[PDB]
């Protein structure tokens, strides 16, 4: 197999060779062993032929694969791993290297083949083969095909063993009108055949052989004999016959208009609905054509058409063939004054691109798959509220939605993340970005599988972390800021209803904390939303959304739940000691996100994000807004005292059992907020400010960075030796960010005496280690794991302060070269 | 130069031209177009 790349030459024969072994693996009388062997072989094949060439296998399997017969099992895998392996060929604009880029038709083959199997999975019953055989094939489909893909082809109508059964032609009448355009149109078309003998340099003759270069029957149409007359006006009248079979109507507005005299047809151009006539008008040529080849499959006793397949599928350059007559028919039709019309389905649709977008139409089936969730989780609730009905009318849908959508939306939205977050001004993806419409309708389905979740999650089951999941990467690929400025109402509603549903449940959850529904709202609260909140304001934050986002309604619920987080500080449950990694990483992501300065209250009239300014007095009376931001909620001590409170504690000594709410909720949260607002306070680069604008709404420099660097490098040194702290990697983590801002002063003042610490323990363990040496046995294999315990105490507390020192080095390294300094010497000793 | 020191002169780098007593000699693509034997490899076109 491996020497069938680069096979372009005889791609005619490779093509033969793929469809006969296609046509061996569907065999009857094949044994096991036998069918395994044969399928080997094609996937061999497929996986080193290149992906141009395998266009015809592609069109059979679309034809095939759909029914979903015990025979697909094999096809399904087939295409897995044609699409997982030349997904670029698909995807990319530019296509895949050495391989070329894919074409029009073998993207709409694509699109049809993922529907097909969609349609077909979801309405069939659920079967674990099949599923886990089917979801695969549908991930792998729809990360080829472009986002943003537009089938050319589009039917709305989308009609349809093969049917080439046509239209009933002879059966249905004929007008007269019609008829005088099928003499005219005969008349015309044998001219057009004379013109064309005349470009092939055959005359007038008595035979038409090839080597005379002549033609018997080239004379006017007067002397034109009827029964070839009848000939050139039969297929004519079958054409007709089809269109008035259709319901198309033909009105005549007015009169139709040897040496070969042919009207050009060039002067008239098709629009788009006389396009779709002859569409489907070569249709049917083509359908009839196939009822013909299939009477020959009959005598002959068996055979396919190779063409039989449908015109949409038939590639274009086969199609343009026929093409030319059926459109010539037609134009003809218009300028002898025949306009037929049949309302097309598609008319409503005009051209709406991108409602045409394949990623479009995959956004309204899972909103559509949304509702009808919405459906049976209702069902589900009810009857496990009220009688134990097991007959589950919509079992086949639970498994359809937490098998197939779940994990197809994990992928999708995962592999397009970009396409869906770039805009018009920033393209962060390769090629092409999401409409208006496609952000609304993403935002509308994570707005929903949120809602189904909500207080939920036993009803799941072992499919809540994919719902979790799922919601997590929805969230990631949202476009708040968009979808937020300009958006219909109803799904901006939606995602303010998120909101406020995720602070009343942060807000039962810290009452009941501080002390069936307690249950349902922890277990919610801890599985689903905290992981969802804290994913969704990150992407706020690193997206920098918080502007256009948190505002008016939006930002009374952030206010709320930071104001309940923050307000679990004075409790000590055993419940509240293990979730509050949690809260501070929430809290912390939305003192990222929040564009107002929640800590620094008195200089919130500079503010234009801040809801006191966006709404009138006279709103914020309408809602139940306190009358000054003070009193949003006065429970967060401003940021002078928490900074002094910090600072006393961190002087002072104290341990984490002393200070466990400052260490995992506080200090997180205030090494979010102030690395935000030394970028929009004093101190910040000023590029806007020559343009008017107020005093900054905030009064952090890089003195407030540096003091708390130093205060959390002083806990976590009063806090060195103990023999188990966890929060110490997390504070690290979280403290990262507030090191570029370190004053130079910081090297001597902790860092020198930190890692001198840190040395002075190393060189006492292995100084233990050494005596560990001159003992023996019993005292040597004792010790051993007591001298292990002290290393293992001093990693964590070198992974915990390291990680801080390197980017203090990284940023003043440049400064310490420049300039040598004992102090960077000293420390590199250490 | 600028950032010598502070990345690559203690990673044990040299400057291109260190010890060249003349400045390095350049040449760059001219773009004007000019008449030359059709390579005897050329991907698209043969002369016999």
């Amino acid at each position: 197999a491996p020497l069938f790349a680069g096979t372009e030459h005889r791609a005619i024969m490779v093509d033969s060779m793929l469809h006969t072994v296609y046509r061996l693996s569907r065999g009857r009388s094949l044994t096991k062993a036998q069918r395994d062997v044969i399928e080997d072989c094609l996937m061999a094949l497929c996986r080193y032929i290149r992906p141009s060439m395998l266009q015809h296998l592609l069109r059979r399997l679309v034809f095939d694969v759909p029914i979903l017969n015990e025979f697909a099992k094999m096809p399904l895998k087939l295409l897995t791993n044609h699409y997982e392996r030349c997904w670029k060929y698909y995807c990319l604009p530019t296509g895949w290297a050495n391989f070329g880029v894919t074409s029009e038709e073998e993207l709409h083959l694509t699109r049809k083949l993922f529907w097909g199997i969609f349609d077909s999975l979801a309405h069939k019953k659920y079967d674990q083969e099949l599923y886990r055989i089917a979801m695969p094939c549908l991930c792998a489909i729809a990360g080829a095909l472009p986002p943003d893909y537009v089938d050319a082809s589009y039917s709305s109508k989308t009609e349809k063993n093969f049917d080439p059964r046509p239209v009933e032609t002879l059966n249905v009448i004929i007008p007269e009108k019609l008829d005088s355009f099928i003499n005219k149109f005969a008349e015309y078309t044998h001219e057009k055949w004379a013109f064309d003998k005349i470009q092939n340099n055959w005359s007038y003759g008595e035979n038409i052989d090839e080597e005379l270069k002549t033609h018997p029957m080239l004379r006017p149409y007067k002397t034109f004999s009827e029964k070839d007359k009848e000939i050139y006006r039969w297929p004519i009248k079958e054409s007709l016959k089809a269109m008035i079979a259709w319901e198309w109507t033909v009105e005549k507005a007015r009169e139709g208009e040897y040496n070969p005299q042919p009207p050009d047809l060039s002067v008239v151009t098709l629009s788009r609905e006389l396009q779709a006539m002859a569409e489907q008008l070569a249709e049917n040529y083509h359908n009839t054509w196939g009822r013909k080849k299939k009477q020959e499959l009959e005598a002959k006793g068996g055979g396919s058409h190779p063409l039989l397949v449908p015109y949409d599928t038939l590639t274009a350059k086969e199609k343009a063939r026929d093409r030319e007559k059926a459109q010539e028919l037609l134009k003809f039709l218009q300028m002898n004054g025949y306009a037929v019309t049949r309302g097309l389905k598609d008319m409503e649709l005009d051209t709406s691109s991108i409602e045409k977008r394949f990623a479009f139409g995959f956004l309204q089936q899972l909103l559509r798959w949304m509702d009808i969730s919405q459906e049976f989780i209702a069902h589900l609730e009810a009857v496990v509220s009220s009688g134990r009905v097991e007959k589950s009318p919509h079992e086949q849908e639970i498994k359809f939605f937490a098998k197939i959508l779940l994990p197809l939306i994990n992928q999708y939205f995962t592999n397009h993340c970009l396409y869906f977050l770039s805009t018009p001004a920033k393209v962060l993806g390769s090629g092409g970005h999401a409409s208006n419409k496609e952000k609304e309708m993403i935002t509308s389905l994570f707005c929903k599988l949120a809602a189904l979740v909500r207080h939920r999650v036993s009803l799941f089951g072992t499919d809540a972390p994919a719902v979790v999941n799922c919601l997590h990467i929805l969230a990631r690929s949202l476009d708040a800021r968009t979808v937020m400025k300009s958006g219909p109402e109803i799904v901006k509603a939606g995602l303010r209803s998120f909101f406020e549903s995720a602070s009343e449940d942060i807000e039962k959850m810290v009452e009941n904390l501080r002390l069936k529904g307690v249950g349902q709202n922890l277990t919610y609260t801890t599985v689903a939303l905290l992981p969802v909140l804290t994913t969704l304001f990150q992407h706020i934050a690193q997206h920098q959304f918080g502007d256009d986002v948190i505002l008016d309604d939006v930002q009374v619920s952030c206010y709320r739940t930071l104001c309940s987080i923050y307000s679990l500080g004075t409790t000590r449950n055993p419940y509240v000691e293990k979730l509050r990694p949690a809260l501070g990483e929430c809290l912390a992501r939305l003192a990222a996100a929040m564009p107002v300065a929640f800590l620094e209250p008195e200089l919130n009239e500079y503010n234009a994000c801040s809801v006191y300014t966006t709404k009138s007095p006279r709103e914020r009376a309408i809602l139940g807004l306190p009358n000054s931001v003070e009193e949003m909620c006065p429970d967060i001590p401003v940021l002078e005292r928490l900074m002094a409170e910090i600072g006393g504690l961190a002087e002072s000594g104290a341990r984490y059992t002393e200070m466990p709410h400052v260490i995992e909720i506080t200090l997180p949260m205030l090494c979010s907020y102030l690395p935000r607002w030394w970028e929009r306070g004093p101190e910040a680069p000023p590029p806007a400010l020559p343009a008017g604008a107020p005093p900054p709404c905030t009064a952090v420099t890089s003195d407030h960075l540096n003091s708390l660097l130093g205060n959390i490098l002083r806990i976590i040194v009063n806090n060195l030796g103990i023999d188990e702290a966890s929060w110490m990697k997390r504070l690290a983590v979280f403290a990262q960010p507030i090191v570029s801002r370190a004053r130079p002063e910081l090297l001597r003042s902790h860092f020198i005496p930190t890692i001198g610490r840190l040395r002075k323990r190393a060189g006492k363990v292995v100084a233990e280690e050494e005596q560990l040496r001159l003992e023996a046995k019993a005292e040597a294999e004792e010790g051993e794991l007591l001298v292990r315990d002290e290393f293992s105490v001093l990693c964590r507390d070198l992974y915990a302060l390291y990680p801080l020192l390197i980017r203090y080095v990284d940023n003043n390294r440049a400064h310490w070269l420049t300039e040598p300094n004992p102090n960077a010497e000293e420390l590199f000793r250490m | 130069l600028r950032f010598f020191a502070i990345c690559g002169l203690q990673e044990g780098f040299e400057p291109f031209a260190i010890n060249m007593q003349r400045p390095v000699t350049t040449w760059f693509s001219k773009s004007l177009p000019q008449f030359e034997p059709v390579p005897l490899e050329h991907p698209h076109y043969e002369v016999a």
